[PDB]
């Protein structure tokens, strides 16, 4: 009846598939979030170290947070790649944080693993962190008080929390002329529409950190600059700026149009129609008093020749990034028609400069009052500086952007998270039954940010972590650990704030990254 | 646990292998602990199932015992040798505890490297274990209990049946209880001058598959498992007062020494030469005859030549046997073990002194093997288990299943004093450290208090190849062993409680003195040592250096 | 990389069920092989030869099977065979049926192993006591009673046609190697085959053939009363243990050396002759010198013998065993030999020795088999060997077991009342031995080509009510009771299926995980 | 799961030796009788489907 000589067993999966069922598969699946936690253990804390990382294209970055380190590195195992999912969710959300999330969500899966080897499945255990997660968020906004309660000001109000953000950066110590920049930006933005792509750093190689300037205006650089050019003045008093979508070119980008002429007298005249078409268009340029023309799109030779003679900068093949940037500040916005153009659709400026940094010429906006925009040009002797700094005023930016929206002041440093320990310590003792050891375990896990922060310190944990139980038995808040001082006290003296929605969301996140992993006790991988 | 390996330093160069240093050794020695770990937690407890290991000749092997599974184990990293070196070492002196003590010192690291990143020293942390070590046997010595009011062997039955289990004789550990018991006994001698000591692996373990385990017969005496030369000779002795002659002497056509070159001139000393080469072994055999001797045993074989007279005479003859076995035969038959035949005086004798008494010795054939069973020994008693079974790989797993069951009771009769067993030692360790460190306090409480949790693996371990909830049967041994360690010895109550739990069989706590499960004071101490100078050695090492072989 | 280890571990119920199935597979190649309709199956060895029988125990024996558990069911074979050597089959196709009918569960109700082999134990002791009360015991010094109790045996396999025939040579096989208790072994029954001739010619003949001819043509082939004695010391010169390294000065000596040579040997000759026995039998070599002198006075001279031969031919004369011929005195003389012959047989030479038949020692025998090929006489004897065990039962033991698979199904029934009376957590794993029992005799169904779900239906219903002995009919596959149906079978067999495939089942039921490759 | 498990349940079946025509017959006039006997189950029957 068979066809003939022998036939072998058909296996079920497909040859070469990985499939491994059981508690061993969450431990393999739990280690592997752990491995990946261990580098971001000392970047905790102010004190923490930055991690180089060399991509199969040997592109250099450096990056402090983990959100911009998970990002270099191509993540294989799949549980791992939840603790990249909420680094990218927390910086995208909010910006800080980012690698305390992945320290939290990690710490509870480490937790975990004496519970896995007991004979408590993994459902149960997901019971006590979802129970415990919506007890922690509501303890956070008790701890809130607002600051309308003492009528202080609201510009000393977002310094002293974008000061948290330039801790274990590069600004540390340069804080104090850095700090004053971000703090203008956000106040140029409108309160009800804040925007990260107006607030765009350029990367200027060369130069000096300290030597940056914050001015209202912007830069939209350069690209070619045809002939006419470097005649013009570089320095207005109070030009005119305008702005075009039409590309200026003679028959360039336009489709191919055959004309036909049958007669001689008659080709002379469509050559110099063309000579007229272009100039009819610059003419018009002229009759407004634009003394600044911009455009997306390049422009042609005969165009910055006819404005040679005239002063009037023109500079095109500008990005569409930089020119929605510009619109704002300049008040009325692109008109693409010459002929269209109306004398309220420019714009104005006290004062205006071109000067040249790093091998490279910038035109500068200044003296705008009215700008809703703001600019930022960064220097420094490494491209790597750039980048981290870049990144490190992007998530400071970031802690006075959520701050307008809701002003909430929770303590930071690991002084939340040993206050909500002991909370749910004490809804613990009457559970009586197998959500005590697992809010016990999750109280202690919320303790893993105060250790990083005294390991990496020298001091040692032990010794802190005993201070802080005898300490936090009487009423306290706020209290935490203090690196200048090397003594442990109150952070609300030290004035260190931190918005709400950091410790919030980092709550909500671990909790999530980890029901995630220790709900799934089967990997199946093809190919 | 370990990626991106490790980036090798242009400026540190050593011949070899690469050099490890930092965090990376104490992470891969766990790595490696927690490999061989897995391995012996399913293996133990009676709920526990063994494993089974391919020797890629198609011979498997089939046991519980955790030191055969780490004996076929060779572990290539340094470390891991520790572990598989120290349950040879548990099963060779205690003989029991072998699957425990490895678990034990698996948690000990397992916690300690945790405490390393903690920032506390090792030596402070090893400095809380061997503190919290010296407590907790005195502890032990508080919770002894001598052995008073008790019927009979029963004593010794039921800590021989706590040894029976998490083995395949554990269903018939009832009808084997006895079997253990009286093997130990009749094998009972003196020594250092009133000392009562036993040998080991003096009962004779046969293997013969057939029938069922059940109905294994216990011979009250010697066995040996030998073939007889020639099937001639009578298989069954009639009558009392056999002699048995023990000698090392085998009876054979012999070359004369190597330094020895005959030359002989006369071809007629060829007939004489020839014939008085056998005639010298005639003179020995000769005088052992008249003795009246039925069983002759001999180490070493025997060439036809002389068991000719053997037929005649109707006595048995004997070929090669293991020579540890021959001497407990002339121990308890009376006999003499004889390594070469000579008297004082420069002339051969032979004296009736150097031959055994016995009832009757009797060749009996279990399937299609043939041994000897040697009943009703004069001199000193013995005895010999034969064990049977469905298939051979069955045979070696009772094997070690009653050998590490004699090696329990050999150790309970040296000391009176018992502990109760089945996790009800490694929760009272726990709570009485927890009450501990708590005086002296300062950074020794860290590490100390962790020691405390590490005892409980083994107890969490057993409720876990049981398929039941073991946070219900731990958060039960810790509410009776809790409250009742302040207890003052007057009226009553209180610590008669703490004594008792976790039984695997019906998932409740019961009373291990009305279950029987019990453990002998020797297994308990030495365990806890040994386990210690594996987490001491491992945990001191910094850095790992591998050097390629030549 | 650690150790030795990892590659693919299979852990948790998978690695149980992979236990399951491969241990099912075993009993699935020989499930054709039980009951009278038994097919044949032909096995190939990497030697070159042809095994071809329907008894499980060379066929798993020859097979090589690569497996941690599936090896466990191929050392079950030798267990039936080496303590009894029947029911080799019937204990492979129930220890196979029990692993996977006992224990399907893990797989749903996550019971423990353990569990189940407590249940196991209590199911095995009560299995023999439901044995105990169906055997009903018979005489074993009747004739006709002995005939149909090895006919047992014979009925599944292909001498049933000669089974009237073959009753003659066991029972005759078995009595004269019987020693009275009354116990008896097979290294004393020879195999010897002839190739060729007709089975109803082949017969039992006391004492032991020899393949040798006669030494010298002057060796007298007839001989009315031999005396035969065995020498285990060759003929020839014996050199000795140590080099004589003669110093010969005279051309005298050297001569001496050689006449002395042909004296030596001559006065082993005249020592012989003492006893003048008419047949010499050495179990080395003998030079061509010795055979003269011993020709002179009448003794014959015979091929070097094994020593497996010389043990069978003391036991048929009485003869003992002289190395010594200095020693041999005429006590030691074998005496008592009917006739010394030796027929032409184009392969080889064979010689008869004949007992005069007329308390001592066990007598010896040898059967004669005539078969049609060389292969066709590998097959009876494996059949002699299973037919002429069955007689060893029944002298040990005179119980008698209902067979026809009367007995697992007398089991089973007995089971599955006590299973809802004992209640408990073990009533799964105890009920499940009643379904692993019923599954022999629905083999016998199958095979016979019939319906088992109406006949086991009305096999278990007429159990209780018509009695005990009631079983399946393998030829007609209808419902018969063994007390007409003629065949019975010993209990010594049904004990060993019983306790061996139960005991087998819990060894493997502990295992937890597997690792293959290790080490050597 | 249920029709994993009918095939599970068939393990015993077959191994009786009920042929596979008449297993198919069993399946389909049980299945018939669970539809009927479904409908006189149901407490929760609601004419909103709104609120």
């Amino acid at each position: 009846m068979n066809f003939g000589s022998q036939t072998p067993t058909i296996v079920v999966l497909k040859e070469g598939t990985d499939a491994s069922q059981g508690k061993g598969q969450i431990i393999s699946n739990i280690n592997a979030c752990v491995a990946v936690q261990e580098a971001l253990k000392p970047t905790l804390g102010p004190l923490g170290s930055d991690i180089l990382i060399v991509t199969s294209n040997q592109k250099t970055t450096i990056s402090n947070d983990g959100a911009t380190i998970l990002k270099l590195l191509d993540v294989v195992h799949p549980a791992a790649k939840t603790l990249v999912d909420i680094s990218r969710a927390q910086d995208a959300e909010v910006g800080d944080g980012t690698t305390s999330v992945t320290i939290l969500a990690g710490e509870l899966m480490k937790e975990a693993k004496p519970f896995l080897e007991e004979g408590i499945s993994s459902h149960l255990i997901m019971k006590g962190y979802r129970k415990a997660v919506s007890l922690a968020v509501e303890k956070i906004n008790e701890l809130a008080v607002d600051i309308t309660s003492e009528k202080s000001s609201g510009r000393e109000l977002l310094e002293r929390c974008a000061r948290t953000a330039m801790s274990s950066k590069l600004i540390h110590n340069n804080a104090d002329f850095f700090v004053k920049m971000c703090v203008d930006a956000v106040l140029s933005l409108d309160r009800n529409d804040l925007d990260d792509k107006l607030i765009g750093i350029k990367k200027i190689p060369g130069g000096a950190m300290e030597e940056s300037l914050f001015i209202n205006g912007v830069a939209f650089k350069k690209t070619f600059s045809y002939a006419g050019f470097e005649q013009q003045p570089k320095k207005f008093n109070n030009p005119k700026i305008l702005s075009l979508n039409v590309e200026l070119e003679l028959k360039a980008e336009k489709d191919n149009a055959e004309v036909r002429v049958e007669h001689v007298e008659d080709y002379q005249a469509i050559v110099d129609a063309e000579w007229q078409l272009i100039f009819e268009k610059l003419r018009q340029v002229e009759e407004t008093g634009a003394n600044i023309v911009l455009s997306k799109l390049p422009i042609g030779d005969l165009a910055t020749q006819f404005f040679a003679d005239r002063n009037i900068f023109c500079a095109g093949r500008v990005s569409a990034d930089d020119m929605n940037r510009v619109i704002q500040a300049v008040g009325g916005s692109i008109q693409s028609t010459t002929s269209d153009i109306k004398p309220e659709h420019l714009g104005t400026c006290a004062l205006f400069e071109e000067m040249q940094i790093g091998s490279e010429r910038y035109n500068l906006f200044q003296g705008c009052p009215q700008a809703k925009t703001c600019t930022l040009l960064l220097r420094g002797g490494a491209e790597q500086v750039i980048a981290e700094v870049e990144r490190s005023l992007h998530d400071a930016i970031m802690i006075v952007k959520r701050a307008l929206q809701n002003k909430l002041i929770v303590a930071g440093g690991g002084a939340t998270e040993m206050e909500v320990s002991k909370c749910l310590r004490d809804y613990s003792k009457t559970i009586a039954g197998k959500q005590q050891m697992i809010i016990n375990a999750f109280a202690k896990a919320l303790e893993v940010i105060p250790r990083q922060l005294c390991e990496n310190a020298g001091f040692d944990a032990i010794e802190i972590l005993n201070k802080l139980r005898l300490a936090h038995s009487k009423g306290e808040k706020w209290y935490g650990v203090v690196f200048e001082t090397e003594n442990i006290g109150d952070n609300f003296a030290k004035f260190v704030w931190e918005p709400a929605l950091v410790k919030i969301n980092a709550l909500n996140s671990a909790t999530e990254a980890t029901n995630l992993i220790l709900s799934v006790d089967e990997t199946i991988t093809n190919k | 646990m370990s990626q991106l390996f490790n980036n090798s330093r242009s400026d540190t160069l050593f011949l070899g292998g690469e050099k490890i240093s930092g965090d990376d050794i104490r992470n891969q020695n766990v790595l490696a602990t927690m490999a061989v770990a897995n391995v012996v937690k399913s293996s133990l407890g009676p709920v526990g199932l063994d494993k089974m290991l391919v020797d890629d000749i198609g011979d498997f092997t089939v046991t519980n015992d955790g030191a055969t599974i780490l004996s076929l184990l060779d572990v290539q990293h340094p470390a891991g040798k520790i572990l598989v070196e120290l349950a040879q070492q548990q099963d060779r002196e205690i003989g029991d505890g072998t699957t425990s003590v490895v678990i034990i010192a698996s948690e000990l690291l397992k916690r300690a490297n945790e405490l390393v990143k903690n920032k506390i020293h090792p030596t402070t942390i090893i400095t809380g274990f061997r503190v919290a070590l010296r407590e907790a046997i005195r502890f032990i010595n508080e919770v002894l209990s001598t052995s008073v009011d008790t019927l009979g062997k029963e004593t010794l039955i039921n800590i021989a049946k706590t040894s029976m289990s998490s083995k395949i004789i554990g269903a018939d550990s009832d009808f084997f209880s006895n079997m253990v018991v009286d093997a130990l006994l009749a094998v009972k001698t003196q020594n250092s001058k009133g000392e009562i000591k036993y040998p080991v692996k003096a009962v004779n373990v046969l293997k013969a598959h057939g029938k069922s385990a059940t109905e294994s017969l216990l011979v009250p005496g010697y066995a040996l498992n030998c073939t007889v030369a020639s099937q001639a000779m009578p298989k069954r002795i009639a009558g009392g007062n056999v002699k048995i002659a023990c000698l090392d002497l085998n009876l054979q056509k012999a070359r004369m020494a190597m330094g020895v070159q005959i030359n002989i001139d006369d071809p007629e000393q060829l007939e004489q030469i020839r014939k008085r080469e056998a005639g010298i072994v005639l003179e020995r055999v000769k005088k052992i005859i008249d003795a009246g001797a039925q069983v002759v045993l001999t180490t070493k074989g025997i060439d036809d030549l002389c068991l000719k007279e053997f037929v005649e005479a109707k006595i048995m003859g004997v070929r090669r046997c293991k020579k540890e076995d021959l001497r407990r035969i002339a121990r308890a038959t009376g006999a003499t073990l004889v390594s070469s035949m000579s008297n004082l005086e420069g002339e051969e004798t032979f004296e009736s002194s150097y031959l055994g008494l016995c009832d009757e010795v009797v060749q009996a054939k279990f399937s299609d093997d043939e041994c000897i069973l040697i009943k009703g020994t004069s001199k000193h008693s013995s005895s010999s288990i034969i064990l049977r079974g469905a298939n051979d790989y069955s045979l070696d797993e009772m094997e070690r299943s009653l050998h590490d069951s004699l090696s329990v009771v050999k150790r309970t009769l040296e000391s009176g004093n018992v502990v109760p067993g089945g996790g009800c030692v490694e929760a009272a360790l726990n709570i009485y450290l927890d009450n501990f460190a708590t005086t002296v306090g300062s950074r020794e409480q860290l590490a100390i208090a962790e020691f405390a949790a590490a005892l409980l693996i083994i107890p969490k371990t057993l409720a876990v190849n049981a398929a039941k909830d073991s946070s219900e049967l731990v958060a039960k041994l810790r509410s009776y062993h809790a409250a009742s360690q302040m207890a003052k010895p007057e009226d009553v109550k209180r610590r008669s409680y703490r004594n008792y739990g976790l039984d695997l069989i019906r998932g409740k706590i019961v009373d291990e003195i009305h279950a029987g499960v019990l453990e002998p004071t020797i297994s308990k101490v030495k365990s806890l040592k040994s386990a210690l100078e594996a987490c001491v050695a491992i945990l001191r090492i910094d850095t790992m250096i591998t050097v390629d072989p030549e | 990389v650690f150790m030795n280890a990892s590659q693919e571990r299979t852990t948790g119920r998978q690695a149980q069920i992979s236990n399951i199935t491969a241990a099912k597979a075993v009993a699935d190649v020989i499930r054709t092989c039980l009951g009278p309709k038994a097919m044949l199956k032909m096995l190939l060895d990497p030697m070159g030869g042809l095994v071809l029988t329907n008894d499980g125990h060379a066929i798993l024996r020859e097979i090589d099977v690569a497996h941690p558990a599936a090896k466990s069911m191929l050392e079950l074979s030798r267990t039936q065979d080496e303590e009894v050597g029947d029911g080799t089959t019937t204990v492979i196709i129930l220890a196979g049926e029990i692993l996977a009918q006992c224990a399907p569960y893990l797989i749903e109700k996550n019971i423990h192993p353990v569990i189940i082999i407590q249940a196991l134990k209590k199911a095995l002791t009560d299995a023999l006591e439901v044995i105990k009360q169906v055997s009903k015991p018979v005489d074993v010094e009747n004739d006709a009673a002995m005939k149909k109790l090895i006919q047992a045996s014979i009925g599944t396999k292909y001498v049933i046609h000669w089974s009237e025939k073959m009753c003659e040579l066991a029972l005759d096989a078995v009595k004269t190697v019987r020693k009275d208790f009354e116990i008896d072994i097979k290294r004393y029954v020879r195999v010897e085959k002839i190739p060729g001739g007709d089975v109803l010619d082949s017969r039992v003949l006391k004492g032991v053939l020899l393949n040798k001819d006669v030494v010298h043509p002057k060796m007298s082939r007839h001989i009315e009363n031999p005396r035969v004695v065995l020498l285990d010391c060759p003929l020839e010169y014996k050199k000795g243990e140590s080099q004589t390294n003669i110093e010969i000065e005279k051309e005298e000596d050297w001569n001496r050396i050689l006449q002395i040579e042909e004296e030596q040997v001559q006065l082993m000759c005249e020592q012989i002759l003492a006893v003048r026995p008419t047949l010499v039998i050495t179990e080395k070599g003998v030079s061509d010198l010795a055979q003269h002198y011993l020709l002179k006075g009448g003794c014959s001279v015979l091929r070097r013998v094994k020593k497996s031969d010389n043990n069978r031919i003391a036991r048929v004369t009485g003869a003992t065993i002289v190395n010594r011929v200095e020693d041999l005195k005429e006590s030691d003389v074998g005496t008592n030999c009917g006739l010394f012959k030796v027929e032409m047989i184009g392969d080889e030479y064979f010689s008869f020795l004949d007992n005069c038949k007329e308390s001592g020692l066990q007598k010896a025998c040898t059967i004669m088999l005539r078969g049609g090929s060389k292969d066709i006489l590998n097959e009876i004897d494996r059949n002699l060997q299973d037919a002429m065990a069955v007689a060893r039962n029944v002298m040990l033991s005179p119980s008698l077991s209902p067979g026809g698979g009367a007995t697992e199904m007398a089991v089973s029934v007995k089971l599955a009342e006590k299973a809802k009376q004992l209640e408990g957590i073990q009533q799964w794993p105890y009920q499940a031995v009643a379904d692993a029992m019923e599954c022999i005799p629905r083999t016998l169904i199958q095979n016979a080509g019939g319906d088992p779900i109406r006949l086991l239906s009305q096999l278990r219903a007429k159990h209780a009510q018509g009695n005990f002995t009631t079983g399946i009919d393998g030829d007609k596959g209808k419902i018969v009771d063994m007390v007409s149906y003629g065949i019975w079978e010993p209990e010594v067999i049904k004990q060993q299926s019983v306790k061996t495939a139960i005991e087998s089942a819990c060894l493997l039921l502990r295992v937890d995980d597997i690792v293959s490759g290790v080490r050597k | 799961i249920l029709a994993g498990e009918l095939l599970n349940v068939s393990e015993k079946l077959i191994s009786m030796g009920l042929s596979a025509v008449e297993i198919i017959q069993g399946y389909n006039m049980a299945r018939k009788f669970t539809l009927k006997e479904l409908d006189e189950m149901v407490v929760g029957e609601i004419t909103d489907k709104n609120d």
